[PDB]
């Protein structure tokens, strides 16, 4: 319901960065960089859930899900 | 099959047949007035009550 107080503690909003290789095939893998947006303590144990990559051109080119791994 | 559907992003009308709910809110008022005016009053007057013999003649 709309009118509810959520207060969240092993969830944080971040933002996913990765490179397009050249002659990219679909079902290949690239590695992504997490990183937090604000006032999150830490992402040592994270997984990130189903993340669409955009372009520039706001398109859809890769989808990012899976263990993040923090040095700590 | 529905497609593909984001997860995180929010539930926007996407295609022909989505749905979307308009929340009519109009308050359009206005108004204009203008006037004008020009007055003019004279009054003039001159008598001789009493004329001096010296200055009847006029």
């Amino acid at each position: 319901p709309t009118g509810t107080n959520m207060q969240l503690k092993n969830v944080a909003a971040v933002m996913v960065t990765a490179s397009y290789p050249p002659f990219a095939r679909q079902g290949q893998t690239i590695d992504v960089v997490v990183s937090s947006m604000g006032n999150a303590k830490s992402l040592r144990g994270g997984t990130l859930l189903m993340t669409p990559l955009k372009g520039v051109d706001s398109q859809v080119y890769a989808l990012a899900q899976g263990n993040i791994l923090v040095g700590g | 099959n529905y497609g593909y559907q984001p997860l995180f992003e929010d539930r926007r009308p996407r295609n022909i047949g989505d749905t979307l709910t308009i929340v009519l809110q109009e308050n359009v008022s206005a108004s204009k007035s203008s006037s004008a005016n020009a007055s003019r009053d004279g009054k003039t007057s001159f008598g001789f009550d009493t004329v001096p013999r010296y200055l009847q003649g006029l």
